[PDB]
């Protein structure tokens, strides 16, 4: 269990850089 | 217009790379949700099981 | 000559990043269906464990 | 009719650019509604879990 | 703009989205 | 469930066929 806490609190950490990132990009294109 | 032909290559290829990077972090962002479904779905299974 | 080379990265580059675009569709498409499984199965529960 | 052919061959590449990018934006709101779902849908199984071990 | 969002907008927004991603796909194929 | 077992076993399935096909698109993007 403590370690499916673990994991889950990574992956939403992963999701949140990706999200930004993608943000960035995408920002990026509409110039 | 020789000069401006050559902008717009530079324009394309610049939207061409910035298009491959949001589909990779695109990918990224695919699996991770394929990951938090697999999750999920083993803990609705061990639930069904449980009773 | 450089415009017909110049073309050519552009061109297949622009079918890949379609290619790529479809396929995560069918990524997506299979991501929902499977959030719409696990909603129900949910529910399932819940109105199992609220009717007993 | 060379600089005509090379404009046309730009617009469309151009075009399909813009194409290629309104796909992606809509496909990105759709992987932020798949996780919107995904978190209220870990919510109510971590909330089934918890009721069943804290009636044990 | 997101919120309020539920279930039956969540549905909604999917099928939108996604027949628009379909119309720009096909407008890509010729 | 079985009926359930089966539709995820081909949603992994199909989920893996578009995977692999997206890696080799994405690999020959970079050359
Ligand atoms: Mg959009």
């Amino acid at each position: 269990v403590e370690w499916n806490e673990m994991t889950w609190m990574e992956w939403e950490r992963e999701i949140e850089n990706y999200t930004k990132l993608i943000y960035k990009i995408l920002e990026e294109s509409q110039e | 217009a020789m000069a401006d032909i050559g902008s717009e290559f530079s324009g394309i290829v610049q939207q061409q790379n910035n298009l491959l990077r949001a589909i990779e972090a695109q990918q990224h962002l695919l699996q991770l949700t394929v990951w938090g479904i697999k999750q999920l779905q083993a803990r609705i299974l061990a639930v069904e099981r449980y009773l």
